[PDB]
């Protein structure tokens, strides 16, 4: 039962980073009184892991032991401070190291790092790890300052193989009662033991586990290569995510953006390195970002020739809108790291600078108010999450290969399917990301990130933002967007995007679909019944129907007009008509993708009781012209029912009428131009066109269902 | 893959008694 | 609820019928449901009797007899698993697990035809744990268990490093795994239990079609751990073997599961409705069979007699020659003489008398054979553990060297190897032998007429040694000059068998360890009687002793020694 208040964990931080942060808010969640050393020195050592180091802290610490070298009722424990976090409880350490008994308890690792000769001179161990680590130690304060008090080497010196050749003098060790922690009671070291370390939840904490020896240990050291899976580690353990408490610091440190000054600057950045789908859509939401244009300036890079024309008519608007614009055209010759690295170099270089918001052409951001969450985060890098329409793709990583590629982990299913929610932290982030301007301007004061090397950029981009000490945040609360596949894309097409149903469906139906075709399918009026058993509903939109006029128009080769027949197996037309059937345009596989997404459930709500496949044969698009051919005599149509959409406006382009019922005198006098028309056409409607007398008109048939 | 897990499974409540 | 899935089951049904039919739970509160199908032999026909026998004792019984067809159409043999008979598997334990839901009945054990349930309070045991899915470990020959410890990425075995611990009973207490299957059991009064499903995968499904793995993943989704604990001992189970064997491989299998039950309990009985289809022992193809017992050790000698029974093998068998009894009257009748400068090579004591009896008694043996002429013979002892396929291993292995030909004389098929090492010569031309080398325990041996006439010829009466320490001498293998330079010829050619086939059943300083030899009297006086050596046994295994660089990989091996899945 030793009093709690009798420990002091005393740590060495020349500065303030991320992990030294964290550990403190680790610590202080515990009720821990921790003192940190040299805050504010200038790191005299050398490189922190690559060869040697570390000659200072011991320095330091003995140095500061001078004022405890007569007290005897204090318990002193000295552990690094970048790279661990406590996941245990004063009184549970205390009890566990009286348990122990002995007046220094190291950590005891399975490689002896610094030197290789002294592998024979260690005490012989059955199981535990053998050899001793200097990442921290636990023991009374006179015998530390009996261990502490013999330090006298250059401040460049290693540190290690000090405490090593102490301890392996065997009357010293006797006589100061050192030991090691075998069996990884208290301190655990993550080199050499990654596969005995499992996640243990909780109902409000997380703690670690060791299989191998069915010990919890109380802290974690991630040394040597190893700081990837202590980031991991550091989102749950021990108050991170909890099964029943959310996120834990993923709310707070919000800058909620008082003042009434105008919000802090950014320095807007778009890059389009390859042919996008719908460019122009994402160039025309430019504009309705939620951020004042004052302050926003932008740098757009295209490296395509075949999209300059949308940038040039899109550019008079984004001119006047926003504060600044530069523009980067193709003719530079410019590589895409070269572009980034010019365009970070240009903020950082710039002290007005407070931002810096890139964004890839290759996601589309359909939260509108994505750019003042982010500024209100107030983290270092911090990214949205963006996923693939129905798939597992995303623009992160959650674990690093050997190789230094993607390698699946245990939680990215979990992340990607916002079964999880808060700030995570994850070794690579791309297509978005919203770095701060300080951070470029005082801690990568490098101009070349990108560039420089053989890699793709992003990955050098993100290797040398982890290797600088600089975690990667990843936000996931809201519903942020989506990302646009770009894997194929035909260029040779009047109007490419048409050809998009089959990679983007989402975005295609935004695009070309009426924007009342919900509204009617979900049954609030639209949908009209002007004579019996036909009906009346919105498809496609004005430019669906622009494009498609316009696709069909050049072409040229309007066939047509004699009786018999060379597209028709028969080889006989019962009437003839001037047409472009879908199959010579190459949009027949489209069209049927159309009909069996988007008319069949309407057409089965429309009709209770039938069931479609929409599975059509005969679809093609007419021109009715005064001079070439009048309209059509009564007939019937070999089909269950037939689609009839227009494709232009009336009295505006051309001076004519629709359909006309002979067994009901029904008269339909002025479609419209995205609508559709729906009637049975076999036995009960026997239907006859209207002639046209001034301009030219346009309309789309498909006797579906054969 | 790194760090398998041991999920918070409270047991279930029991079903109310046949009748 | 009790559900049974039995399919070319007919060896194992009578002793895990009467295993089950035991079991601590009162006869009114149970329900059966055998369901069997697509099997070869008479299985239908005896679970029809046991349950005609038995439909009156338990609360409703249900039969699901689909004897047409015999087998499935795209399969290669029995031991196929064919994506048909996974689908047939998952159907049919659905069908169990959803009449046992409206039926209102709690709880149910899911038991398949091998594993033998010994422990008659298992259910008790299982019940009395409060969890919804709880599966008993048992046991097997080899690492083979019932659990799991990981999943790599698509549902595929992982070594944990907790499963040794947890296998060889280091820990006990109920741990959560992620896999359990052949015997489990399932609550079904809680809450959660509504959502498990075996045939229909989950919409995210999205791995293999294995049948074992679409349970792990419906637990998963629906919130439950499946536990599995070892506090006392349950039962057994035999290893799957390949995609290729005969049913006469799993007969095997089942009939050495039974043999090592018996090495540490009572025997298996079987039930009582139905009966054993009693069989013919046969001689090895053999002349003899000797196997050398005291007439005073009564429990030893009805395990082995037992072990020769169930594995269709006669015994010729003769008593021994009491020598804890002999005195020196009778000892130089004959002309046993202590060996000229002879000590114990472990301790010192000269000699003891149980090592003379045992001398005495393969000194008559050999004398038998070269009397009856014998070509070959087979000698046993009183401590056998026999290995899986043993019968039809000695088979193949002695038609082969005798159909190769060359001067065999002992071939050797138990001992222990302590001359650690780089490996022995092979024999060309010859599969599963090598030369032999310093050997003790010479637990069974294939003698020869050569062979024999050999030793009798080198007239072993005069010098008095023990057989273990003797058998090396004539090959000229033993480390020691001095005793070969006591000796004239060494024209034995021995030999050995590399994948051993019979081990002892006890160790030195473990439990049960009685040895007739060894602890006894010296030779000659009457008051020096050495104690069972504690400390300086010497003699414990030569098998964790031999986890080194012993290679003997080039040796060329049957198509037998091979079996075993996903656990090792
Ligand atoms: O048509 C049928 C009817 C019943 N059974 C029964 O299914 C069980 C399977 O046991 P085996 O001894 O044939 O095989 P395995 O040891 O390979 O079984 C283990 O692995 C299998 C493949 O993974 C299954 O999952 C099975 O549940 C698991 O115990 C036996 O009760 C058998 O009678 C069938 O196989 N097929
Ligand atoms: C087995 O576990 C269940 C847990 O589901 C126990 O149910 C608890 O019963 C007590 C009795 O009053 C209730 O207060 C708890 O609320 C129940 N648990 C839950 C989660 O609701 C059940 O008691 C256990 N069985 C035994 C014999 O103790
Ligand atoms: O730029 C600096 C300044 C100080 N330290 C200190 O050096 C110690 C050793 O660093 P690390 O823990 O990263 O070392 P490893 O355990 O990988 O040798 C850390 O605890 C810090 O206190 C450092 O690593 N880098
Ligand atoms: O008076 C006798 C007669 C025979 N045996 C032999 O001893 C063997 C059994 O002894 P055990 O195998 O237990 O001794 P171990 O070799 O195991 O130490 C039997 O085969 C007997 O033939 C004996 O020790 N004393
Ligand atoms: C320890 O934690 C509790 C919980 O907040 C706190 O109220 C208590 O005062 C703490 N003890 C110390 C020494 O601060
Ligand atoms: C969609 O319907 C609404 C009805 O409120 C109408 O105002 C709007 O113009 C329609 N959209 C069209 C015709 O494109
Ligand atoms: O022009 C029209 O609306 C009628 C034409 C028609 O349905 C047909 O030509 O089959
Ligand atoms: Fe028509
Ligand atoms: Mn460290
Ligand atoms: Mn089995
Ligand atoms: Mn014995």
């Amino acid at each position: 039962p030793v009093n709690p208040e009798k420990l002091l964990v005393i740590t060495v931080a020349t500065a303030e980073t991320e992990g030294y942060l964290r550990f403190l808010r680790s610590a202080e969640f515990f009720n821990y009184t921790v003192r940190t050393l040299g805050l504010g020195e200038e790191w005299r050592g050398g490189d922190v892991a690559r060869t040697v180091g570390g000659g200072q802290k011991v320095r330091w610490l003995k140095k500061e032991m001078e004022k405890y070298a007569d007290r005897e009722d204090m318990i002193i424990m000295f552990v690094d401070s970048y790279d661990v976090i406590l996941a245990g409880s004063p009184t549970e350490l205390l009890k566990k190291f009286v348990q122990s008994g002995s007046r220094l308890l190291f950590s005891a690792e399975s490689f002896c790092w610094p030197e290789w000769g002294l592998a024979e001179q260690y005490p012989e161990v059955g199981t535990g790890k053998r050899f001793l680590n200097s990442g921290g130690f636990i023991g009374f304060a006179t015998t530390i300052h009996q261990i502490v008090r013999q330090w006298k080497y250059k401040d460049d010196d290693d540190d290690q193989l000090f405490y090593t050749r102490l301890y392996l003098d065997p009357g010293l060790r006797e006589k100061l009662s050192l030991n090691l922690d075998h069996k990884s009671r208290i301190f655990q070291n993550l080199n050499g033991a990654l596969d005995e370390v499992v996640l243990k939840f909780d109902r409000n904490r997380v703690r670690i586990r060791n299989v191998a020896y069915d010990t919890l240990p109380i802290v974690v050291h991630g040394n040597g290569p190893t700081k990837l899976q202590l980031n991991y580690l550091g989102n749950y353990v021990p108050n991170g995510w909890t099964p029943e408490g959310g996120c834990g610091f993923c709310n707070q440190d919000r800058r909620t953006l008082p003042g009434g000054q105008p919000p802090p600057r950014v320095f807007l950045a778009v890059f389009v390195e390859q042919p996008t789908p719908f460019l122009p859509r994402f160039l025309q939401r430019l504009l309705l970002l939620d951020y004042p244009p004052d302050r926003v300036t932008l740098f757009l890079h295209n490296n395509e020739v075949f999209h300059e024309p949308h940038i040039a008519d899109s550019w008079p608007q984004l001119q006047d809108h926003f504060s600044a614009v530069k523009l980067v055209g193709p003719e530079e010759a410019l590589s895409p790291g070269e572009a980034r690295d010019m365009a970070m170099d240009l903020c950082r270089q710039d002290p007005e600078c407070e931002f810096y918001f890139s964004l890839d052409a290759d996601a589309v951001l359909t939260n509108l108010q994505t750019l003042r969450i982010l500024i209100e985060e107030n983290r270092k890098v911090i990214a949205p999450m963006l996923s693939r329409h129905g798939k597992l793709w995303s623009n992160f990583w959650g674990a690093l290969s050997p190789d230094e590629y993607y390698a699946r982990s245990e939680d990215y299913v979990e992340l990607v399917q916002r079964k999880r929610v808060g700030v995570w932290n994850v070794p690579y982030i791309s297509q978005a990301y919203v770095i701060r301007g300080d951070t470029l301007r005082m801690e990568l004061p490098q101009r070349d990130v990108f560039s420089g090397s053989d890699t793709d950029p992003d990955m050098a981009f993100c290797k040398s933002f982890r290797d600088k000490g600089i975690f990667l945040h990843l936000s996931n609360q809201h519903e942020f967007g989506r990302l646009l596949a770009t894997s194929r894309y035909d260029t040779e097409h009047l109007h490419p995007d048409l050809w998009q149903i089959f990679d983007n469906p989402v975005d295609w139906k935004e695009q070309y679909i009426h924007e009342n075709y919900s509204r009617a399918l979900e049954g609030e009026g639209i949908v009209e019944q002007p004579c019996p058993d036909v009906y009346w509903f919105p498809l496609l939109s004005e430019q669906m129907c622009d494009e498609l006029v316009a696709e069909m128009e050049h072409y040229g080769q309007w066939s047509g007009g004699r009786h018999e027949d060379s597209r028709l197996a028969g080889g006989y037309e019962n009437v003839p008509t001037v047409d472009i059937h879908m199959k010579q345009v190459g949009y027949e596989d489209q069209w049927l993708q159309l009909l069996r997404t988007y008319v069949g459930p309407m057409t089965e709500s429309l009709f209770p009781g039938y069931h479609t496949k929409a599975r059509a044969v005969m679809n093609f698009v007419v021109r009715y012209r005064p001079d070439e051919q009048p309209s059509l005599r009564p007939h019937h149509d070999s089909s269950t029912f037939t689609l009839n959409v227009a494709l232009n406006h009336k009295g505006l382009d051309y001076e004519g009428g629709g359909c006309r019922f002979l067994r009901y005198d029904c008269v339909i006098s002025s479609p419209r131009k995205g609508w559709a028309l729906l009637h049975p056409g076999r036995l009960t409607h026997y239907h006859e066109g209207l002639p046209t007398t001034w301009g030219t008109r346009y309309i789309m048939v498909s006797f579906v269902d054969p | 893959a790194y760090f398998p897990e041991e999920r918070w499974s409270p047991e279930s409540p029991l079903q109310a008694p046949r009748v | 609820l009790i559900a049974l899935l039995a399919r070319n089951a007919a060896h194992a049904l009578p002793t895990t019928l009467g295993a089950l039919e035991r079991l601590r739970h009162p006869r009114e509160r149970t329900a059966l449901w055998v369901a069997t199908d697509h099997n070869m032999d008479n299985t239908s026909t005896v679970l029809r009797e046991w349950l005609v026998a038995v439909k009156s004792l338990y609360h409703s019984v249900e039969w699901r007899p689909a004897e047409e067809p015999r087998s499935y159409p795209d399969e290669e043999g029995p031991k196929h698993w064919s994506d048909s008979r996974y689908e047939h598997v998952m159907k049919l334990r659905q069908a169990a697990l959803k009449s046992a839901r409206d039926m209102w009945a709690d709880y149910i054990l899911f038991v398949d035809a091998d594993n033998l349930i010994l422990n008659p309070d298992t259910l008790s045991l299982l019940i009395a744990e409060n969890k919804t899915v709880v599966a008993p470990m048992l046991d097997s020959r080899a690492a083979y268990s019932n659990f799991w410890c990981g999943m790599t990425s698509q549902g595929y075995y992982k070594r944990t490093p907790a499963y040794i611990p947890i296998r060889k009973r280091d820990r006990r207490g109920c741990f959560a795994v992620p896999m359990v299957h052949s015997t489990f059991l399932i609550d079904l009064r809680k809450a959660a239990s509504r959502n498990l499903a075996f045939y229909p995968p989950h919409p995210d499904y999205t791995w293999s079609f294995d049948d074992i793995i679409v349970f792990a993943f419906s637990c998963k989704q629906a919130e439950v751990q499946m536990y599995v604990c070892n506090k006392e001992e349950y039962g057994f189970l035999p290893v799957p073997l390949r995609a290729h064997s005969t049913l006469q491989d799993e007969a095997e299998s089942f009939m050495h599961v039974q043999l090592e039950v018996m090495v540490k309990h009572p025997p298996a009985e079987p039930s009582r409705f139905i009966s054993a289809p009693t069989k013919t022992p046969d001689k090895m193809g053999f002349d003899e069979v000797f196997m050398i017992n005291l007439r005073r050790r009564q429990d030893r000698r009805e395990r082995m007699l037992r072990a020769l029974q169930a594995q269709e093998i006669e015994c010729r068998l003769v008593e021994a020659v009491d020598g804890k009894a002999m005195n020196t009257s009778q000892v130089e009748a004959l002309g046993i003489q202590m060996l000229p400068g002879y000590r114990d090579p472990y301790h010192g004591r000269p000699l003891t008398k149980g090592e003379l009896g045992c001398f005495l008694s393969h000194y008559n043996i050999w004398k038998e054979v070269v009397d009856r002429g014998l070509q070959k013979s087979l000698v046993f002892e009183d401590d056998l553990r026999f290995e899986i396929f043993f019968k039809r291993r000695l088979m193949n292995l002695m038609r082969d060297v005798e159909r190769e030909g060359l001067d065999w004389d002992l071939i050797y098929v138990g001992r222990k190897r302590m001359q650690v090492e780089h490996p022995e010569k092979a024999v060309p031309r010859v599969r599963n032998l090598v030369e032999a080398d310093y050997s003790y325990w010479t637990l069974a041996y294939v003698i020869s007429l050569q062979g024999a006439r050999k030793l009798l010829a080198a007239e072993p009466l005069s010098k008095m040694l023990p057989v273990d320490e003797f058998l090396p001498v004539m090959f000229d293998k033993h480390p020691v000059s001095e005793y070969k330079a006591h000796f004239s010829l060494r024209n034995l050619h021995a030999f050995s068998v590399e994948p051993l086939l019979i081990y002892p059943t006890h160790y030195t300083g473990d439990d049960g360890y009685v040895s007739d030899t060894e602890t006894s009297v010296v030779w000659n006086n009457e008051h020096v009687k050495t104690d069972w050596d504690r400390a300086k046994s010497q003699k414990m295994r030569e098998q964790q002793a031999l986890s080194r660089e012993a290679k003997n990989s080039d040796v060329l091996q049957s198509p037998l020694d091979s079996a075993a899945r996903d656990e090792l």
